[PDB]
């Protein structure tokens, strides 16, 4: 009923089993999207995490860190945000989610809620409940909202609008939320795409967390000649591909990232993840000075 | 030719150095690349190297074909 109604407005979105996904072109109202997600199903968000990762090899500890992160998200009740399902770190997150549900079940659940574009994915049957068979997708994620309107070769088109939604939810006010009406929001960095999304995050006044071989490692090292030295140390091959002027653009982006120290937070080499997240949140709550009184 | 550089370090039982030099993020590898190295790794009783190969995306059930078991 309501679903068939929505298709007309968008100008099709069933469930795949072998969750529910929806297709939207672009410029959709963020308020309408959140309102629809709440109206149809789901519930309010005590705390939601966002992560930006593009293949990467997992390390013996990184798995522990992210498993702990997902366990905390389970404990509190949270939404996670991921981009697409290109296998790698995000696929590992999906696997951890799937393991957690069967491990515990009982009360509550966690949502991955991944976001990506129409074009990058392979063709699939269009509606009611079309089946799907495996540029590629992951089975673990519960729902993925579709973006990028009409494209076939456009890369990373959705990456813009995703950040937009990341900004909206914070603005929404809920009385007696335990955070004075402002739902918390935290960014976790695992490369270049994460760098740009960090600048967007900071411009949106969102605290971010960075692990103690990519831009994130350069940020940790930081803790002109400075930028170039850290860039050369972090990744020999990556810098060579980028042109000389692209390095000036990188200088500008790194300056933007370091502009405000209070919002950003850094981990240091079992509860380190929880402590870092809480610390990040606390710094934002302290900057305003309205919480001080 | 990172494969030969890896073979030499596989001969002598050296893990800590090998991880760093041959298993950084810049270069990539797949199971098809590592099958032969895995075979010898098993034969010569090099356990920690089997751990290192399994961590970095080696599908073990796919590697064990009946011919390899016969061998």
């Amino acid at each position: 009923d309501l679903a068939n109604f929505i298709q007309e407005n968008f100008k099709a979105f069933g469930d795949i089993q072998f969750g529910k996904y929806i297709r939207l072109s672009c410029d959709t109202d963020s308020e309408t999207l959140y309102d629809l997600m709440t109206q149809h199903w789901h519930l309010k968000t005590p705390n939601l995490v966002i992560s930006v990762t593009k293949n990467f090899a997992l390390k013996p500890r990184m798995r522990k860190i992210f498993s702990r992160l997902i366990y905390i998200a389970q404990s509190k009740g949270a939404w996670i945000f991921t981009g697409g399902t290109h296998y790698g770190l995000m696929k590992y997150i999906g696997e951890v989610v799937r393991d957690n549900t069967i491990s515990r079940s009982s009360e509550e659940n966690v949502v991955a809620i991944g976001i990506a574009a129409w074009g990058m994915i392979s063709n699939r049957e269009t509606l009611y409940l079309a089946h799907y068979i495996m540029y590629c997708l992951d089975n673990n994620h519960t729902h993925l909202l579709l973006v990028d309107n009409g494209t076939h070769g456009h890369p990373t088109i959705e990456a813009k609008v995703r950040t937009q939604l990341e900004k909206y939810i914070s603005e929404r006010v809920i009385p007696e939320s335990n955070y004075g009406g402002k739902i918390p929001i935290v960014c976790f960095a695992q490369g270049k795409e994460t760098l740009k999304s960090i600048n967007v995050a900071i411009k949106s006044k969102i605290p971010c967390v960075v692990v103690e071989g990519r831009i994130a490692d350069v940020i940790a090292s930081l803790v002109s000649s400075c930028v170039k030295e850290s860039l050369l140390r972090f990744l020999p091959r990556t810098i060579s591909r980028l042109s000389e002027e692209e390095t000036e653009s990188w200088i500008k982006w790194i300056k933007e990232v370091l502009e405000s120290p209070h919002l950003l937070t850094v981990i240091k080499i079992d509860e380190i993840v929880s402590n870092a997240i809480s610390f990040a949140l606390y710094k934002a709550f302290s900057t305003n000075e309205h919480d001080r009184d | 030719n990172w494969n030969g550089q890896l073979k030499l370090l596989l001969e002598w039982n050296q893990l800590d150095l090998a991880s760093d030099e041959i298993f950084t993020n810049d270069r990539n590898w797949e199971s098809a690349d590592l099958q032969d190295v895995m075979f010898t790794a098993l034969v010569k009783d090099r356990p920690k190297f089997v751990r290192l190969f399994l961590e970095n995306g080696l599908n073990l059930r796919k590697f064990l074909t009946t011919e390899v078991l016969r061998e």
